[PDB]
């Protein structure tokens, strides 16, 4: 029973982070832990992703208490550098979020991802 | 009511208790009106174990008086009739009813 | 003389009032700090010196 | 066939004999399912025949955990072994109206001659005895149900969460909110010691301005009659000679006695308050080192206690974002970007030492080194 | 507007327990049970009363609490009176249960159930402060394993986020709710069914209630505060449904 | 109190005629009879808030 329990396996990892890159190219993503919690307690968040190998794990483990209280799915991913390459940014981002927007052309893939990870959790 | 039912069930003991001459009609009506008031107090709305205790005391003392008038008037101990076990049967009924209606007092138990 | 003086008996009840409100706020702080170990007695005793 | 019922209650286990039966076929009718609500007909239907209270608090928690996972325990098995008759195989086996199908097989495993039952008849009979509550038990108890179930609920919740009762930030909250108010109270009462001992020796507020050593030497010199003992004043406090000759040259003086004695009582008690402050500050220093060590090493102990007090709780501070750790006064262009850096590093340390199970100091130290390199960038 | 320091009158509302705080712009305000400490970071009115005493009040942020939006949109009657016992299916954290607690008051109780763990420890750390609530950290889908510690609540309320909403409230209300008692549920359309839209999923849920013997009597949509939720108020009839 | 202290006679008239206090608000129409039980409060701001509602 570790502290990063809903850790996604390989194929679900690849589909959630190509949805990440589509969102980053569609200007619908928030990069980083404190902007993630700011958009989370603002409310606009379809789902949030953390990285399960940051060198202190608690600096993004503070996000569960917000997200499963405000009823939004959350998923750990086994590589911060892969999530950085997904977000399309130089330094490794460890906590990304997808904002909510019904004027974005990845709504179908976002909802498929969200249904898969609610079944995962 | 049911107080009428209990009082009417205790009539044959006074019936043979006057049929044998050890209790005449005046004093048996006296003990019957006293038992009437005691039994309505027992089957009131919100009675008490003190009322159960003193009604039991009345029945034990009328049993002692019945045995005394039996050994004085008829000069026999056991009258082999309904008049002997009836008061102890009633005391058993009163103790069973008290332990049903008030089960938390170990003094009465 | 200065043994039948009044400028100390003014500040004596000034001290009594300040000490009264200080004892009240210390009662509140001790009641909640011990209540974090034991909440069920701040409602059952009220006399703070007995507390 | 419902003739015995088992009810579980946060003071004890109850077992009820079912005197007569409920109407089974018409058990959705209004004139039947109002009889469960009213009291004058429910005691026609259910009487109490056994009530054994578990008396230990921890044994109540253990019975509640064994029921909540659906398993028999010592007190439940004890009262069923007592009350449930051996229905011999010529007649039948006895029936028992219990509340849940998860519990059912675990009493059927242990007692063979019992037979559990929970249809909607057992459901609404248990609902009726739950509704009427205390008025069925006719006084076979000592203690009401709601306070006992409050305690049992809090204990069952903490035993399910396995909540760490060593991560205690409320201690640091009350510690610093007592500490600053206690410094203010020591200062005010020491001003009262000064203003009350002025009538006996008004050239002492000039010489001895420190409140604690003022109160301690007021405890030392009672009346202006010392005049000789110079070798105790450097202990209790050069200026020894100034206060000694000012004990005879000044004579702005009232000669009063009982008020001087109560000044002495007041002064020694204010000195006791100063000793209490000087130990409580050290207490919350080491309790800040124990509870919140990374934030302690990064920002300092009393600044950390002030910051957790401003946040309200350590968990609330952690679930705050890293840009809303703006607090005025604490975390004291080139004078502002260093404070922003220290702010979100303080939020990072807060996240570490709150969401850890019990924290370490190595991340506080490398955070200190990172922010010191960012300061030496200037 | 409504900054910290203005003077606001505190008028009483129809639903006893809550109050309207009328300043130059209005607020919805409940009378705080444990004074001195906000629980999820809301602003507090603080009135003085005459031995000088000082009692405080909390605002009720409807964008972050469910039934506050229903109260401000205007419901005919709730069942959360200042004496009742209130069950709370899907108590997330203190952020609404503290408001339902101090609406209920010092006599009645609020049994707040919760399935997750980290909101559970937050709920317990809030629950030590005020005494009229009972935190339970059990799944709302199994009302036979916290049947030990509660009994005969007087109104249930529901915010759970599962597509067996009606089965959850039906099982918890059969096991605990008394007859002629209230049930206030809060359906989230996009949560429980994403395919078909809001009014169809609301009608399907309220049909499931009136099959499970809750006679519904109010439906509110709370549109300017949250999107496409609904508050459905009902009685639990069990005897004389029609 | 029955004498009404005149300050909560001023500001109750103020919030009763609140609709003409600033020409960008437009409160919805309501009669607002004066409540015969009412207090006067003071908004304690949040400690984690500054520069925007203090």
């Amino acid at each position: 029973n570790p502290k990063a329990f809903p850790l996604a396996d390989a194929a679900l990892t690849q589909q959630i982070l190509d949805v990440v890159q589509q969102a980053a190219n569609l200007r619908q993503l928030k990069k980083g832990a404190n902007e993630a919690t700011k958009t989370l307690n603002r409310g606009i968040s379809e789902f949030i992703i953390m990285a399960a190998d940051c060198e202190p794990i608690e600096i993004l483990l503070h996000l569960p208490l917000l997200c499963e209280d405000k009823n939004v799915p959350y998923v750990f991913v086994p590589s911060r550098v892969a999530l950085g390459r997904a977000c399309g940014v130089s330094r490794p981002v460890i906590a990304a979020s997808i904002t909510t927007n019904d004027a974005s052309a990845i709504k179908t893939q976002i909802y498929a991802v969200k249904d898969k990870i609610e079944t995962l959790l | 009511s049911k107080t009428r039912y209990y009082l009417e069930q205790c009539i044959p003991e006074m019936d043979d208790l006057v049929e044998k001459g050890l209790f005449t009609k005046n004093e048996v009506s006296l003990i019957m009106k006293k038992r009437t008031d005691f039994e309505h107090r027992l089957n009131s709305r919100g009675s008490s174990i003190n009322d159960y205790i003193k009604y039991i005391n009345y029945e034990s003392n009328v049993n002692k008086l019945r045995a005394k008038r039996c050994k004085r008037i008829l000069q026999v101990k056991k009258t082999n009739s309904l008049s002997d076990w009836s008061i102890q049967q009633r005391i058993g009924f009163i103790y069973q009813r008290g332990t049903n209606k008030f089960p938390q007092d170990l003094k009465f138990w | 003389s200065a043994d039948k003086v009044d400028v100390m008996i003014i500040q004596a009840i000034a001290l009594l009032d300040d000490l009264d409100k200080e004892l009240n706020t210390y009662a509140m702080r001790c009641k909640e700090w011990y209540g974090w170990h034991f909440p069920e007695l701040a409602k059952i005793v009220t006399d703070s010196v007995a507390y | 066939p419902i003739e015995y019922l088992l009810f579980e209650e946060p003071t004890g286990y109850a077992v009820f004999k079912v005197k007569l039966q409920q109407d089974d076929i018409g058990s959705r009718l209004k004139e039947v399912q109002e009889q469960i609500n009213d009291f004058g007909a429910f005691t026609k239907l259910i009487e109490l025949v056994s009530f054994a209270p578990f008396k230990g608090a921890a044994e109540a928690l253990e019975n509640a955990n064994d029921i909540s996972e659906g398993l028999v325990s010592e007190s439940l098995k004890a009262i069923l072994d007592l009350n449930l008759p051996k229905a011999s195989s010529k007649k039948k086996n006895i029936t028992l109206a219990i509340s849940d199908k998860n519990l059912g097989p675990s009493i059927k495993e242990e007692f063979p001659y019992v037979d559990c039952i929970s249809n909607e008849l057992a459901q609404d009979l248990i609902r009726g005895v739950r509704l009427h509550g205390e008025k069925l038990f006719k006084g076979l108890q000592s203690g009401d149900l709601e306070r006992a179930q409050l305690g049992l609920g809090h204990a069952y919740s903490r035993a399910k969460v396995k909540f760490s009762v060593q991560k205690n930030d409320n201690h640091i909250i009350q510690a610093i909110a007592l500490l600053d108010q206690l410094d203010k109270d020591i200062n005010t009462f020491a001003m009262r010691v000064k203003e009350w001992y002025g009538w006996h020796f008004p050239e002492l507020a000039k010489l001895v301005p420190d409140n604690y050593t003022f109160a301690k030497l007021v405890l030392f010199i009672k009346d202006k009659a010392s005049l000789n003992d110079d070798s105790l004043h450097d202990l209790a406090a050069g200026i020894a000679q100034r206060v000694i000759d000012n004990a005879r040259i000044s004579m702005g003086q009232d000669i009063s006695e009982t008020d001087m004695e109560n000044v002495c009582v007041f002064a020694q008690r204010v000195a006791s308050l100063a000793d209490y402050r000087r130990q409580l500050y050290d207490y919350l220093c080491e309790k800040m080192h124990t509870v919140a060590p990374n934030l302690s090493e990064l920002i300092g102990e009393v600044i950390g206690a002030r910051l957790i007090s401003h946040a309200g709780s350590l968990t609330n501070l952690s679930k705050q974002a890293a840009s809303t750790v703006q607090i005025l006064g604490a975390e004291k262009k080139n004078k502002g970007r260093i404070s922003r850096y220290l702010a979100n590093k303080c939020s990072m340390a807060s996240r570490i030492d709150n969401y850890s199970e019990e924290p370490s100091n190595v991340f506080g130290s490398v955070l200190k080194k990172q922010v010191e390199q960012r300061l030496e960038f200037y | 507007g409504a900054r910290g320091g203005a003077k606001v009158v505190i008028e009483p509302h129809r639903h006893a327990g809550v109050y309207i705080a009328r300043g130059k712009e209005d607020l919805l305000v409940t009378k705080n049970m444990a004074p001195g400490e906000s629980v999820y970071g809301e602003k507090r009115i603080s009135v003085e009363e005459p031995p000088p005493t000082k009692v405080e009040y909390r605002v009720w942020n409807p964008f972050r609490s469910k039934l506050a939006a229903g109260i401000m949109g205007g419901l005919d009657e709730l069942f959360i009176a200042p004496g009742k016992k209130v069950l709370y299916l899907g108590a997330a954290s203190g952020t609404s249960v503290s408001h339902v607690s101090d609406v209920v008051g010092p006599e009645g109780v609020v049994y707040a159930v919760e399935f997750s763990h980290r909101p559970g420890r937050e709920l317990i750390s809030m629950a030590k402060k005020r005494p009229n609530i009972i935190p339970i950290i059990e799944d709302a889908r199994h009302p036979q394993k916290y049947r030990m510690l509660i009994g005969m609540v007087d109104c249930v309320f529901a915010d759970v986020a599962q597509p067996d909403q009606a089965r959850i409230i039906a099982l918890n209300s059969h096991m605990f709710l008394k007859d002629q008692g209230g049930v206030v549920i809060s359906i989230k359309a996009n949560c429980i069914d994403s395919t078909v839209d809001a009014e169809t999923v609301f009608a399907r849920e309220v049909q499931k209630l009136r099959e499970e013997r809750i006679k519904p009597l109010e439906q509110l949509t709370l549109e300017p505060y949250e999107r496409d939720h609904c508050i459905v108020v009902g009685r639990y009839m069990r005897s004389g449904l029609k | 109190d029955d004498n009404m202290r005149r300050e909560v006679q001023r500001d109750l008239l103020l919030i009763k005629h609140r609709a003409a206090l600033d020409p960008k608000r437009h409160y919805k129409k309501q009669r607002w009879e004066v409540p015969e039980r009412f207090a006067i409060g003071t908004i304690i701001e949040d400690k984690s808030e500054f520069y925007s509602s203090r």
